[PDB]
């Protein structure tokens, strides 16, 4: 829904970033954290799930990425460590599937909602 | 005219849940349906018959549990088969289809 | 089945309330079939006197009503044979039985009770000594 | 050639035999469209329908119509175009029958 | 480590029809798989558009349709308007919940 | 009243076999079933009847094939091809058609 | 089949579903004190019999009445199951059962 | 005519109503609340109405079937046995209201979409009526008292009179009751079982002796 | 005020050692005092020394007197012999429909494979009553619904107009203040609606 | 010898599967007399009654005893002599259930 | 159903004969007016309807008789015109059936209850 | 309108048995002209013994009874009794909900 300010790092330090949206949104639904670099096709990071507690990750980001969740601001943090040069890229939260539903549903899907991107240079 | 449309995707049993029964259709020698609706907005709609469709055998059951949660408005879970296609209703937000069961359950429970 | 339990003396004193029970702890109503007392020690002869089931009512008895005291706790087990200010005449060791019950056997077809010495007191005998 | 009409309700219905065949119900009822006069000839509108007795159970227009008459909800059908008699007065044969969506489907 | 293959771009004259596949390293693309396509616009966040190979959101214009075509993912698009320049991905599913993206497609129109 | 003759003469036999013998039950039915609806009931000195089975088309149900109980026609017989040391003897009157509980004849063979 | 009998259960949750070919619907029973209860019965016996049609009516009828009717429960062939469920009493509709 | 006579269950002893009696829940003066036992349910209790009635065979009835089902509770060993039920007489003045005139009213102006056909089945059937927002302790006046015990199958019942009672000359109300229409969703009338009983007369006739068991009208009025 | 069967009704030997059949019905004490030409057949056809009993009484033959005692009911069951009658008789009337209007049903009635009957009441007096059946009649598949509306119109207390046959007549009702028939339709009453 | 009962109210009702035949179905429960005392047979009698499951619907002792059950009200039953199996054991059995007018037919 | 006495009369004038019942039987029960002449058998004169308004009247009384169904008294008006040396008798007012009912019926019926009669004499 | 026709004066001796035969001038009696057969006693106001065709009332003697024979309707009593005997009036139904009374039968 909404989307931090931008933040510039240096080589070997970590991020964290912020994706707010209503209570109800936070509360029922599953989310997908993805990037994008310059120039570049999407990347698709992890899943994160309400009830589970826990993030399904790709191989590639297991054990570098942390995703928490905070009730009292409704929000989810994105926490990445151990950059690199290529890592410059825009982030984003997009929302996924209701909790007790499959996939099929005609108002609402997948990657319905993606917020406006948070910018992050290393 | 006829009015089955077969996706022909397998037998998958798909769930939505927290959905309460509103709206209801019915139609001479043919189906009787529902639209579902979570959070006050449409989601699918499913359809019960004893005339045609491969579920026949099903009306004489599913249309009792279907007239329970229409009379107290109990949010249950609709399981549903998208072997057919239908549009029995008029300028949808949805997609409708056959009813294949019911399950009023408590949350994060095994018996759903 | 069911391990039927009671406690006193061995004697039945005359010109007093008399009482036998069967106060099963363990063997519950449930797998136990109906549960009538009797007293046929002496005179061997096929008789019913209290009633019992799986209900928890208590009654009376055809042979004398007012002499025996109605106690019958078909819930608690009680099934039992308490003779107010019983007689003499008939002397015995009176159980309040607990029916070694058999279950609904397939050959049977119905109700088959296996039950020959069915239960009663370990050692509350009834004797008319005092 | 068949009349559509909508903001209308169900307040009684009935069983009947069905005339000329022997083997058939008629559950028919009265509608009560709302806004409408009291001298006007669309706050009574008759509807009835057939009902096969070889097939035991529940048709699904009965039941719907149970439910609407419980709860007395708006809903539009779809009378016409054949003529059956209740209570010695004419009657419209239903074929189909809905809720009220909202304002843009249900005016 | 699965790998997408998804191409790099095409053109083709207002009132064509284009064809878009996307395909999977491991083999070949089945209704296991669960195709999905997304649509990007310049300066904004993209927005879903196909999902399990045969449905259709209520933002999406009818002349889109997905299917298979040859063992690959395929999407067509009949009466190429002018305004539909964009950039086009495919995502592929795998055991664990692992989705994993093509390359994009910036498809433009001439 | 039900004057059957419960317990018969019968005659002495070693361990393994029926101390008892054939009695003329009064109330036994040649039932249609080709059944004699009948337990076998043993009412002699140390336990009341066992009445094991009911309807009484074989062997006492739920137990040993050896032993049997039938009354049939003008005869009944709770003596059967084998039996334990002390299991069987005196009979009784039980039946699957009524269950009226009245005392037996009396009538038992030596025990070795 | 170690069958078991159970009293004053009060029904929650109610289920039809169609595993396989054959219709089943299924029963949870609840009480204060005692663990969560399955009981379900699908129709393995063929449907000539109106057992099912019958048994779903009485189910119906003892949800929506929200009573305590009791009842008995037969164990599954494997660890974790509602096995069987064959007698159903519904109590009296403001007391308990005998 | 409107009945002078009102009839009306409780369990509370004549000691303290002949004092105080019966006040409102609450001030939600809505017709359609009361008679669809919303406003009578738990946590929404704020009816500005007290339900009475003109029938005295309903509330024999009732208590009689109340004994049969204490009785019946006893068999199972779940409290002492004994049942104690109250009758009370109600002269009418021009507080009260008669259930079905309001309701038809309250019908007729918000159209046939506003209605509840059970709503008005159940008011017809139980005769019910409705003093407005109090009814004042100078007007109650007879009392039945009936007592039962279930082990030796006894029952008795004695009739006491209201002294501190003023004898006006009164009677009902002639006229409805109008209110203006509720915002809230309703999704069915709310009824008693064993027998077919309205919610708030079952509730507000309840004192503190649990929790009853309501159950919408429609779900189980018809065949399953 | 008791309706009183004919002779025809008055079928042979049925009921034994009190048994009634699942076809007929016991007569009472009132039944056969308002009845004349039926003591007239029974006396000429019963022989003396005889005891039978009543549905409530029970009557003694020539030799004791031929006589109508009262007692208790359920006495009369204790004697072989029982007096009983087919409840349906064919009236030979014509078929035109009859209707009663603003009418509740109750006092369901119901025995072993006989029929569903239930008076109706109108303003605290009974009315009519009606009966169907699903195993004989001409009204046998009528029966499948009817009851479903029968049961919410017993369940509440909405008016009815009631329609009934009076081709077929039954006496399912003892020391009934009416003439029960068949039930033909049920339609729900509206005031506006004209009906009701 | 056909036993009658009076005003008598059913308590509990229940479904069973027949032991003896397996096309057939055992619907029955639990009576009482109404206001007598609970220690006595009248106070708890178990009528049983015997329901065919070849042809779907419902009989009207069925639709009886449903609705008597929930509306809980007094009912008369003669019933016997034909006593019939709850769980094995000997219960009575229905053969004429009538609804209580007044005080003239139920005592 | 009281009803007033009737005199003896002179030709040429009207006689207005009342047909008092019950406020039940005034709003339903159909009504009909008959005629008993001394000696000879009674003549069926008419029926009313309260609510529809239309009142069936037999030809020989027709034009000579009116009817209206007045609702403060809670009687019902029979009005004769035009006395004739012929209509010396007296006058019954019966029960006819309920509005909305077809006759056959047990316990109530037409011709069940019967008012005292009211006679007029040229 | 039409006139129905009767007999003016009937006897019967005490348990005997006399029938009463109203006749339409018309033509047969229909059964759609629902005869009313009805008793007038001296001193008393008349009452409907038989409607329709051969229903009775809950006062309606069992000794009575009624019929359409041979074109007309015919009531018969068996066995009077002194306290019976009285008029009886024969009444039909005709088109335009018309009703026609009888001259009577005096009964002995």
């Amino acid at each position: 829904l909404v989307q931090a300010g931008g933040e510039v790092k240096k080589p070997g330090t970590s991020v964290n970033v912020s994706c707010k949206a209503s209570v109800y949104t936070f509360t029922n639904y599953y989310l997908h954290w993805v990037r994008q670099a310059p120039g570049q096709g999407l990347e698709w990071m992890g899943v994160m799930n309400p009830s589970g507690g826990k993030t399904i990750y790709a191989q590639k980001f297991q054990g570098r990425v942390t995703t928490t969740r905070d009730t009292s601001t409704s929000t989810v943090y994105m926490e990445l460590r151990s950059l690199r040069s290529e890592d410059t890229a825009v982030y984003y939260c997009a929302r996924g599937l209701y909790y007790g539903d499959s996939s099929g549903y005609f108002g609402a899907g997948e990657f319905d909602h993606w917020g406006q991107g948070t910018l992050v240079i290393v | 005219i006829m009015t089955t449309r077969n996706t022909g995707q397998p037998a998958t049993d798909h769930y939505y849940s927290n959905v309460t029964a509103t709206r209801l259709l019915s139609s001479t020698n043919s189906r009787l349906c529902a639209v579902f609706v979570r959070s006050g907005q449409p989601v699918i709609g499913a359809c019960t018959s004893p005339y045609d469709g491969k579920y026949w055998s099903m009306y004489s059951r599913l249309r009792k549990m279907l007239y329970l949660i229409y009379v107290a408005g109990i949010s249950v879970r609709v399981h549903v088969s998208k072997e057919e296609q239908y549009y029995d209703y008029e300028d949808a937000t949805f997609e409708t289809y056959a009813l294949t069961g019911i399950s009023i359950c408590n949350p994060g429970s095994s018996l759903c | 089945q069911v391990q039927l339990q009671e406690s006193g003396p061995g004697l039945v004193k005359p010109s007093g309330t008399l009482s036998l029970t069967c106060a099963v702890s363990g063997g519950s109503i449930s797998s136990n079939d109906w549960w009538s007392w009797v007293r046929q020690s002496p005179g061997k002869g096929l008789e019913w006197i209290g009633e019992s089931y799986h209900s928890g009512g208590t009654n009376y008895n055809p042979s004398l009503t007012s002499r025996v005291t109605i106690s019958v706790d078909q819930s608690k087990n009680h099934f039992s044979l308490r003779l107010s200010s019983v007689t003499a005449a008939d002397t015995a060791v009176y159980f309040c039985a607990r029916r070694t019950i058999g279950n609904y056997d397939i050959s049977t077809g119905y109700y088959t009770p296996a039950v020959f010495f069915d239960s009663w007191g370990q050692g509350i005998l009834v004797i008319v000594s005092s | 050639y068949v009349l559509v009409k909508t903001n209308m309700v169900v307040t009684s219905v009935a069983m009947k035999p069905y005339e000329v065949t022997p083997t058939r119900m008629l559950v028919c009822g009265i509608a009560a469209k709302l806004g409408a006069a009291a001298s006007s000839p669309d706050a009574h509108v008759p509807f009835c329908f057939g009902k096969d007795l070889k097939r035991p159970g529940s048709s699904p227009m009965e039941v719907m119509l149970r439910a609407v008459f419980m709860q007395q909800r708006p809903l539009r059908m779809f009378l016409g175009p054949k003529q059956l008699t209740f209570e010695g007065k004419p009657a419209l044969e239903l074929i189909r029958m809905v809720e009220c969506s909202g304002k843009q489907d249900c005016p | 480590q699965a790998v997408v293959t998804q191409e790099p771009s095409l053109t083709v004259s207002p009132g064509g029809t284009v064809t878009l596949t996307c395909g999977s390293s491991t083999g070949a693309v089945t209704s296991g798989h669960y195709p999905f396509w997304l649509q990007q616009k310049p300066g904004q966040a993209p927005r879903t558009l196909i999902y399990d190979t045969s449905n259709k959101h209520s933002w999406t214009p009818a002349r889109f349709s997905a299917s298979l075509l040859g063992g690959k993912a395929a999407l067509t698009l009949s009466g190429a308007q002018p305004e539909d320049e964009a950039e086009y991905y495919c995502l592929l599913s795998y055991s664990g919940a692992r989705r994993v993206f093509g390359g994009g497609t910036k498809l433009t129109v001439l | 009243d039900i004057v059957m003759t419960q317990s018969p003469l019968s005659l002495p036999v070693t361990p393994g076999e029926p101390a008892s013998i054939s009695c003329r039950s009064s109330q036994s039915l040649l039932h249609s079933n080709t059944y004699n609806y009948l337990d076998w009931y043993l009412q002699k000195p140390g336990q009341s009847p066992q009445l094991l089975i009911y309807l009484g088309s074989h062997r006492a149900s739920g137990v040993p094939d050896r032993f049997s109980g039938s009354g049939s026609g003008t005869d009944f017989t709770l003596k059967i091809s084998r039996v334990e040391a002390e299991d069987v003897g005196v009979y009784y009157c039980m039946q699957s058609l009524q269950t009226p509980w009245t005392f037996g004849q009396g009538t038992k063979v030596e025990i070795k | 089949l170690p069958t078991h009998l159970y009293k004053n259960f009060t029904v929650q949750e109610l289920a039809l579903k169609l595993k396989g070919k054959n219709q089943e619907f299924c029963l949870t029973a609840f009480m204060s004190g005692r663990s969560l209860v399955r009981a379900c019965l699908s129709d393995a016996g063929h449907e000539h019999d109106t057992w099912f049609d019958t048994m779903l009516g009485f189910a119906i009828s003892a949800y929506a009445l929200k009573s305590r009717i009791a009842l008995t429960v037969e164990d599954s062939p494997y660890p974790g199951t509602p096995g069987d469920l064959l007698e159903l009493q519904i109590c009296p509709l403001n007391g308990y059962c005998e | 005519d409107p009945p002078a006579t009102v009839y009306r269950y409780d369990s509370r002893p004549p000691e303290d109503v002949f004092q105080n009696g019966f006040t409102a829940w609450g001030n939600n003066d809505n017709v359609l609340e009361h008679l669809t036992g919303r406003s009578c349910q738990v946590g929404s209790s704020n009816s500005a109405f007290v339900s009475t009635s003109s029938s005295r065979r309903y509330t024999e009835v009732y208590l009689e079937h109340r004994m049969q089902e204490a009785v019946e509770a006893e068999r199972a060993g779940r409290g002492t046995g004994h049942f104690i039920g109250y009758i009370y007489e109600v002269r009418a003045d021009n507080n009260f209201y008669g259930a079905a005139s309001s309701y038809f009213e309250y019908v007729d102006t918000y159209g046939d979409n506003a209605g509840r056909i059970l709503a008005g089945a159940l008011a017809t059937y139980q005769s019910e009526y409705l003093a407005h927002r109090r009814i004042p302790p100078e007007n109650i006046r007879r009392v039945t008292r009936v007592y039962h015990n279930g082990i030796t199958g006894e029952t008795t019942t004695t009739e006491y009179s209201n002294a501190r009672y003023v004898s006006q000359q009164t009677r009902a109300n002639p006229n409805p009751y109008t209110s203006r229409r509720s915002v809230a969703s309703i999704v069915g009338t709310l009824v008693r079982m064993a027998p077919v009983v309205g919610a708030c007369m079952a509730r507000q006739a309840e004192s503190s002796e649990e929790a009853m068991v309501l159950v919408y009208y429609e779900s189980i009025a018809y065949s399953f | 005020g008791i309706v009183i069967p004919p002779k025809a009704l008055f079928t042979q030997q049925g009921g034994a050692y009190g048994r009634c059949p699942n076809g007929t019905r016991a007569l009472t004490v009132a039944e056969l005092r308002g009845n004349a030409e039926l003591q007239t057949y029974l006396r000429q056809i019963t022989p003396g020394w005889s005891i039978y009993g009543l549905y409530d009484g029970t009557y003694l033959g020539q030799a004791y007197g031929g006589i109508i005692k009262d007692a208790p009911p359920g006495a009369g069951f204790i004697y072989r012999e029982t007096f009983c009658i087919t409840t349906i008789y064919k009236t030979g009337q014509p078929a035109a429909d009859h209707y009663y209007s603003k009418v509740t049903a109750t006092r369901l009635l119901a025995s072993t494979n006989s029929r569903l009957c239930a008076v109706f009441v109108r303003d605290g007096q009974s009315v009519i009553g009606a009966c169907a059946s699903p195993y004989e009649g001409r009204y046998r598949d009528m029966y499948d619904a009817l009851r479903r509306l029968l049961y919410m119109i017993y369940m509440s207390g909405l008016a009815v107009r009631v329609h009934v046959s009076k081709e077929e007549q039954y006496y399912d009702y003892e020391d009934a203040t009416f003439q029960t028939y068949a039930l033909t339709g049920i339609s729900l009453c509206n005031p506006a609606a004209s009906i009701c």
